[PDB]
């Protein structure tokens, strides 16, 4: 199958807040070549945490525009063809990735885009 | 009121450069996306660019990627294709494009077309002459480039009328004619209406 | 970046006859288009899975594996087109080949002779047929194939000039070689 590897990094008076870290990358993203498109009958969805997970911190992937959570993609679902990017996919849908200091204060760092094609064509693999 | 409108094309020196603009109307141009698409004379659709005005996004094709540049002006409601250091292998009749999305990313495809401009890259120059009981015609002749418009009593009825495509000289200059009632020559006075564009050539005769 | 490709791109058949034009590392993102010649395509199929509202139901595509595929049910003589499979996104077009889609009639053949304002120069100079001095120096144009005539034209493109004034004062088909071929007077 096709890896979609979405990693997260951030380097932490709230000295760790804002944390510059601006690597959120995906695998082989031409931008202006286009969102990486699934060409093969199967792709796995795969979130890395680069970002140091101080027992302080965490993250998360939640999407409230998207109709799933990243790693429900991995699970059998009716797609016909899936492009996933990191710029705004008009018609489509967004997942914002939140960071915590805390369980007391959050805030968004990047957002995923992700493409959508009619019905059951192609569908998702969680190996 | 739905339209997609190409124009801005014509005839064009080896390197030289062009510009095309294509209006629209019936929609707005911001919320969809537009494509280019080149059709070379006796060739199959060959992918050009295209852009989501909306966002400013620029995708471009193998071929004409540092050569070509698209933009839009959606006050204006219209895309442009700036076409720069042109060879023989981009002379070809050229189509805007409306592409609408799905209700997900991919988009269904490419909607709506328009009927597209002609661009030709050459050197040579650009004049045609018209010259028309058999059983039971007009003639253009010495003409470049293409196209040649071909009507009858500006487009009144022309019914089982066919017309021939551009018989090509050898020398470089172009030829074609065009033409049925019977009984029934001496009725109306029957003229055709032909218009070479790029010559300026158009009298009805 | 993945590659598409169209074949035949030459299928002439018959009325009735099941055309199964076919196009194929892809998924569920391509469209099928029709086109006349000089003419303007049209959206027929999008994503292999359903048609355009008010596209004729004949035309149907769908897919397996790697292999896309429309197909029309009975032909209709308005079907003569050059059909081309389209493949990619919002942001990517690709085509193929492209792929080009019968009782015979009798061929009516005229040929007119110059006119007067085209001698002062020094120079001088086929209807709904379904089948396919002697010199191709004269050149012959065609036509594409008609709506619902589904038949053709040519032409007889005397290459004279005045050089040969009074030199033939004196038509070539494929049973009677019709010679029409009319003198001056
Ligand atoms: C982001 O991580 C990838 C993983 O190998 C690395 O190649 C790249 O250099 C990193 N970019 C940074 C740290 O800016
Ligand atoms: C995109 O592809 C082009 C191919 O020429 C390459 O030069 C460029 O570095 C690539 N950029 C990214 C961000 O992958």
């Amino acid at each position: 199958h096709t890896f979609i590897v979405l990693y997260v990094d951030f380097k932490p008076k709230c000295f760790n807040c804002y944390p510059a870290g601006v690597n959120i990358t995906l695998a082989n993203f031409n931008e202006t070549k286009g969102p990486l498109c699934v060409d093969t009958s199967h792709f796995t969805t795969k979130y890395v945490a680069v970002y140091a997970n101080v027992g302080r911190w965490s993250a998360s992937i939640n999407t409230g525009n998207c109709p799933f959570s990243f790693g429900k993609v991995n699970n059998f679902v009716k797609f016909g063809s899936v492009c996933f990017s990191l710029k705004d996919i008009p018609g489509g849908c967004a997942m914002p990735i939140v960071a915590n200091w805390a369980y007391s204060k959050y805030y968004t760092i990047g957002s995923l885009y992700v493409s959508w094609s009619d019905g059951d064509g192609i569908t998702g693999v969680p190996q | 009121e739905v339209q997609l409108v190409e124009s801005g094309g014509g005839l064009v020196q080896p390197g030289g450069s062009l510009r095309l603009s294509c209006a629209a109307s019936g929609f707005n141009i911001s919320s969809s996306y537009i494509h280019w698409v080149r059709q070379a004379p006796g060739k199959g659709l060959e992918w050009v660019a295209s852009i989501y005005s909306s966002y400013g996004y620029t995708y471009y094709a193998d071929s004409v990627k540092g050569r070509f540049t698209i933009s839009a002006d959606t006050s204006k409601n219209t895309a442009y294709l700036q076409m720069n250091s042109l060879r023989a292998e981009d002379t070809a009749v050229y189509y805007c494009a409306r592409w609408w999305i799905t209700f997900g990313g991919a988009g269904g495809g490419l909607d709506y077309w328009g009927q597209g401009t002609l661009v030709t890259v050459s050197s040579a120059s650009t004049g045609p002459s018209v010259f028309p009981s058999k059983s039971t015609g007009c003639l253009v002749k010495d003409y470049f480039p293409e196209p040649v418009t071909v009507s009858w009593n500006s487009g009144a009825l022309t019914s089982g009328v066919h017309t021939f495509p551009a018989v090509l000289q050898s020398s470089g200059l172009y030829s074609l004619s065009s033409v049925v009632p019977s009984s029934s020559l001496g009725t109306q006075t029957y003229i055709c209406n032909v218009n070479h564009k790029p010559s300026n050539t158009k009298v009805d005769k | 970046d993945i590659q598409m490709t169209q074949s035949p791109s030459s299928l002439s058949a018959s009325v009735g006859d099941r055309v199964t034009i076919t196009c194929r590392s892809v998924s569920s993102a391509v469209a099928w288009y029709q086109q006349k010649p000089g003419k303007a395509p049209k959206l027929l199929i999008y994503s292999a899975s359903s048609l355009y509202s008010g596209v004729p139901s004949r035309f149907s595509g769908s897919r397996s594996g790697t292999d896309f595929t429309l197909t029309i049910s009975s032909l209709q003589p308005e079907d003569f087109a050059t059909y081309y499979c389209q493949q990619g996104y919002a942001w990517r077009n690709t085509f193929g080949q492209g792929t080009k889609v019968r009782t015979v009639a009798a061929p009516s053949v005229f040929i007119f002779p110059p006119s007067d304002s085209q001698l002062k120069s020094g120079t001088a100079s086929l209807n709904n047929f379904y089948p396919r001095a002697l010199q191709g120096n004269s050149q012959e144009s065609v036509t594409e194939q008609d709506s619902k005539d589904s038949t053709y034209s040519l032409s007889s493109t005397l290459t004279l000039s005045k050089a040969d004034y009074e030199k033939h004062k004196v038509c070539e088909v494929t049973s009677s070689p019709v010679t029409k071929s009319f003198n001056r007077g």
